[PDB]
RNA sequence: GGAAGGGCACCACCAGGAGUGGAGCCUGCGGCUUAAUUUGACCAACACGGGGAAACUUACCAGGUCCAGACAUAGUAAGGAUUGACAGACUGAGAGCUCUUUCUUGAUUCUAUGGGUGGUGGUGCAUGGCCGUUCUUAGUUGGUGGAGCGAUUUGUCUGGUUAAUUCCGUUAACGAACGAGACCUCAGCCUGCUAACUAGCUAUGCGGAGGUAUCCCUUCGCGGCCAGCUUCUUAGAGGGACUACGGCCUUUUAGGCCGCGGAAGUUUGAGGCAAUAACAGGUCUGUGAUGCCCUUAGAUGUUCUGGGCCGCACGCGCGCUACACUGAUGUAUUCAACGAGUUUAUAGCCUUGGCCGACAGGCCCGGGUAAUCUUUGAAAUUUCAUCGUGAUGGGGAUAGAUCAUUGCAAUUGUUGGUCUUCAACGAGGAAUUCCUAGUAAGCGCGAGUCAUCAGCUCGCGUUGACUACGUCCCUGCCCUUUGUACACACCG
């Protein structure tokens, strides 16, 4: 599309600015301690990122 | 200049990705792991594989492409990060690497009944203590099914589960659909350390012949 | 796709020379980190050439993997007017 | 020509860290310096709580990953080059070493 | 207003004042549509005609 | 699903058989005359001509556009 | 099984506490309405999809753009396939989207046929993985022997005991393999070890204040890397409980009750982990996981504008605030824990201090990538006054005016202040939930979501109880015996 028109709208902040780093999604993204994976990514990946389970 | 807590979290995201990354580009050339290891001025990453020919390539190419592309794409100084390819000792003791050999097999037609029993019995004459193969997905039928394969001695409850138990899922994309292998083997101990867990079974007791 | 002449001049002269590239699934993203084009267009060319064999591709967390070969090197060798003893620095 | 060289040691698995230490203490009090710690600061515990289900069904039962990471600091009195010969020992993966001065 | 007018509010203003001076005289202005519903009311505007 | 008003068609650029052709005239003497003005801009550069509109000079390239009355 | 026997469970009861169900409001679900009010789910759906949606998210609706349709063949074509664009009109629109006017560009494209690609499109009754549930209970299966023509059976049991298919034993079984336990994490004890200027204590030196004011006593502030030390704080190694000891009961057993001592005598407390076999339970809307089907350029792709997901005669679920004096309000007073924090750009995250302001907020110096700075870090409560049984100074729904902050945008109030308005509600029917000790309940705090929004969830601490320590009556679970015309298995 036109430049000034396509991908025109803000994308500063909310949802629609950030995305899982595994698969893209937009939705359910832990932001703590710079993950920025989606609770499924993240609980799939836990062993490898080096989070264990202890309780 | 980041707080700890982000620097190894980032760390960890970054085995983590790597990791994927190379399972995904060595899938037929076998990846059982790889390890990194961060010097001063200098981070070694060492990748483990049944066919290191495969990784390596003619005059080490297929290495040196993916230490440049892993340093362009990490952002890593150049001459800074480098690659190797390491031999897999005991690849029957490997859940990663029979998963992915019973996922060739499966691929090529061998049947699964025969394919599973194999890889149970070379996972066997390895000096496994025990070992399941389990097969899910639709089998001779639009009916989903299961088939478990099991020999040998098992843990499944408890923090030695851990420790004595090497486990491995793999997605194989057949003609009809996904076939879900998943490959658990049990490790023996090992005072060394090489083979198996240093460490005994928590309700093991040894009594020393008196003299 | 559309592409000015300058800039597949230029990912072609950056993935003979380097002789593999990557590239972050951000079709609006102005620049590529290596490339001064625009990163969907990078992606398109690398799309080109693995669509005819000249290059292989690797997809793994949100990223691109483009890893040139042989016929991809004579292509290039051919189409850069490059000398025959120059060869990608991964070789 | 003697200083107060700073040691920082972070690591997220104990046995690692505390030999790593002891490797450094030993070879500080060998060249008849003076070591003052090691320190162990607070355990920094990283704690993620998240769903089971990758979706919403059933009951809501949570994991809860907890990430550690043990931080140690060494004080040296001495020069420059000899904290810097002592810290050439080889350290196993996983323990980060810093020095600093003050 | 203190934070300024984007130029689709002003591109608004000005057509509502173009339709207005093309207004025959005892006659009220001609139909001005627009999307923006987030634009504040200001006393020029006034007797327009609005979509 | 169903349309109201026509289908809209994308615009195709006109042909004309030689625009070039008529930017030029060549005396019996050999000299060229060029019917058209050039863009000052040092980018565009000599040889980039501007349309004759009924109301002002438009350039293709960088848009510049002269008004005249 | 509205059959018998034994045992067990606050997702059962008993004895009780808090309650919920009644009121207002918040939030999810149905229905209704709508252009749309997207959609999954019906103990084991309903503050669940981490689902607190202004834009995005978004899948819905009304409109406008774009190709981000590789590759192959054929056609067109440098006498130009095709791109972009000033001005005017058109348009919601500084979208050349399109039209008029005609300039620029150069094989990158356009046209057609195949083949692709994408899709929060259908199918979870085609699937993988994951999760929930059966099922928090103690249960499950080979080998070699014994029985049976066989399906099957014994092992895996009469009895005692245990939280336990846990043990003692009995024994056509003997040996084993899973589950249980062991295990691992946190908490509880250590004046014993190592070590602390990113934690403290003690004494000293100086200084301020008070007291007889020199000397002495009390209380504060500042330094000593050559003042000492580790009780207090931190975290590594270890020790410590094993029912060890005493009295009774029990088969000279396995074990049980009580008791001194002890930090601890319910498996010390709380968790993590967790078998065989299953469900057409949930998820294709987490995934560049995936088969098949649909669509694929006037698109179910993507992007832009706007609206909606929140719409209100009604019904339901989880909740917040209350109905008051064991209180409300206004003073004075002073005790936590788990945690989280920056791109430095003038500056982005946590923010101290100073100034401005009634508040909300604003400005200026700065600290902290952190046991270094925010952090000198709560409320209920304690204390003294006002109120005085009055829907009252209880309650704070609804609404008006107005002022700030976040954001590109606040209207259908984003949120937060000021004054004003002052609804139901006077303890809640049938029914129904959770809970046995630092527990219930009350009180606040941190994190997740987060530009701005917490009545939600995940954790943390503070004050701190009543009742019981029993049973199988209800609802269920395990084992045994027994009946069956059931096996889609009594919702037969
Ligand atoms: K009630
Ligand atoms: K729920
Ligand atoms: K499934
Ligand atoms: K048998
Ligand atoms: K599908
Ligand atoms: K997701
Ligand atoms: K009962
Ligand atoms: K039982
Ligand atoms: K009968
Ligand atoms: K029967
Ligand atoms: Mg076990
Ligand atoms: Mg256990
Ligand atoms: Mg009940
Ligand atoms: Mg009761
Ligand atoms: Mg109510
Ligand atoms: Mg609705
Ligand atoms: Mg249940
Ligand atoms: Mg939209
Ligand atoms: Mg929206
Ligand atoms: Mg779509
Ligand atoms: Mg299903
Ligand atoms: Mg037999
Ligand atoms: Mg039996
Ligand atoms: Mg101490
Ligand atoms: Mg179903
Ligand atoms: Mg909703
Ligand atoms: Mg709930
Ligand atoms: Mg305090
Ligand atoms: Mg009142
Ligand atoms: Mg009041
Ligand atoms: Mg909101
Ligand atoms: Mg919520
Ligand atoms: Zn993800
Ligand atoms: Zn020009």
């Amino acid at each position: 599309g036109h430049s000034n028109i396509w991908n025109a709208h803000p994308k500063n902040y909310g949802p629609g600015s950030r995305t899982c780093r595994v698969c893209g999604n937009p939705h359910a993204i832990i932001r703590k301690y710079g993950l920025m994976c989606c609770r499924q990514c993240f609980r799939s990946n836990a062993k490898e990122i080096g989070f264990i389970k202890y309780r | 200049q980041i707080s700890k807590k982000r620097k190894f979290v980032a760390d960890g995201v970054f085995f983590a990705e790597l990791n994927e990354v190379l399972t995904r580009e060595l899938a037929e050339d076998g990846y059982s792991g790889v390890e990194v290891r961060v010097t001063p001025v200098r981070t070694e990453i060492i990748i483990r594989a049944t066919r290191t020919q495969n990784v390596l390539g003619e005059k080490g190419r297929r290495i040196r492409e993916l230490t440049s592309v892993v340093q362009k794409r990490f952002k890593f100084k150049e001459n800074s990060v480098e690659l190797y390819a390491e031999k897999v000792n005991n690849r029957g003791l490997c859940a990663v690497a029979q998963a992915e050999s019973l996922r060739y097999k499966l691929l090529g037609g061998l049947a699964v009944r025969r394919a599973c029993y194999g890889v149970l019995r070379f996972i066997m004459e390895s000096g496994a203590k025990g070992c399941e193969v389990i097969v899910s997905g639709k089998l001779r039928a639009q009916r989903a099914k299961s088939m478990k394969f099991k020999d040998g001695y098992m843990i499944s409850s408890g923090q030695p589960v851990k420790e004595y138990i090497d486990s491995a899922v793999r997605h194989i994309l057949m003609r009809q659909g996904v076939l879900g292998i998943k490959v658990k083997i049990m490790l023996d101990w090992d005072p060394k350390g090489k083979q198996g867990p240093t460490t005994p079974l928590p309700d093991l007791v040894t009594i020393h012949s008196p003299k | 796709m559309i592409i000015s002449e300058k800039n597949r001049r230029e990912i072609s002269k950056y993935l003979f020379q380097e002789g593999v590239c990557y590239a972050k699934k951000d079709y609006n993203l102005a620049k590529h980190p290596l490339i001064d084009v625009p990163n969907l267009q990078v992606i398109k060319l690398m799309q080109s050439f693995k669509s005819k064999e000249y290059v292989r591709e690797t997809f793994a967390w949100m990223h691109y993997y483009w890893y040139l070969t042989n016929d991809g090197i004579e292509f290039l060798r051919t189409y850069l007017n490059l000398p025959s003893e120059i060869v990608p620095a991964t070789l | 020509q003697i200083h107060k060289i700073r040691i920082t040691l972070s690591s997220k698995n104990v046995k690692n860290l505390e030999k790593v230490c002891a490797d450094l203490v030993r070879g500080a009090k060998d060249k008849r310096l003076r070591v003052k710690g090691p320190v162990r600061m607070p355990t920094k515990v990283l704690n993620i709580t998240t769903r089971k289900s990758p979706c919403g069904e059933g009951t809501n039962t949570w994991d809860r990953f907890e990430l550690r990471v043990h931080k140690r600091v060494i004080d040296l009195f001495s020069s420059a080059d000899v904290v810097k010969q002592i810290t050439s020992i080889t350290i196993e993966p996983g323990v980060e070493v810093e020095v600093t001065i003050a | 207003f203190q934070r300024g007018l984007k130029r689709k509010p002003m591109a608004l203003i000005k057509k509502l004042r173009k339709a207005k001076r093309e207004a025959p005289p005892g006659e009220k202005p001609e139909v001005v549509r627009t999307h923006l519903r987030n634009m504040i009311i200001v006393p020029e505007m006034i007797g327009s005609v609005i979509g | 699903k169903t349309y109201t008003k026509p289908k809209k068609i994308k615009h195709k650029k006109k042909k004309v058989k030689l625009a070039v052709l008529q930017f030029y005239k060549v005396d019996d003497s050999g000299k060229v005359q060029r019917l058209r003005k050039e863009c000052p801009n040092a980018e565009c550069g000599a040889g980039t001509f501007m349309a004759n509109h009924f109301d002002r000079h438009y350039c293709g390239k960088c848009g510049l556009t002269y008004v005249y009355q």
